[PDB]
């Protein structure tokens, strides 16, 4: 039980650091972040996709 | 006639260059202004930009 509590803990801080970290407002492990575009590029169509996980 | 004539074909021409510089100069800072809105385009495609930055 007591162990448990610990675990309970835990994995509500795992729970926070995923629905927290976040670049100037824009969140990233919460699962919104998805799919972006890096333009990367002198001229269109040149971006590379980055995909952020929940 | 000629030489009175000549002279004033000349004035012409000189006033044409006139014309086609002044215009050339708005286009030199038209350039520029499109130039530069292609920049600020490509910092817009930029994946980290969110809503609000764009």
């Amino acid at each position: 039980v007591a162990i448990q509590e610990e675990i309970t803990a835990l994995n509500d801080e795992l729970n926070r650091i995923a629905e927290t970290t976040s670049f100037g407002g824009n969140k990233l492990l919460n699962g919104t972040f998805s799919t972006k575009s890096f333009q990367i590029g002198a001229d269109n169509g040149e971006a590379v996709m980055l995909t952020l996980k929940d | 006639v000629q030489s009175r004539g000549l002279d004033v074909a000349v004035r012409n021409a000189n006033d044409g260059i006139s014309i086609a510089q002044t215009a050339e100069g708005a286009m030199n800072e038209t350039t520029n202004i499109l130039q530069r809105m292609r920049d600020l385009s490509l910092q817009s495609a930029n994946g980290s930009n969110s809503k609000s930055e764009r």
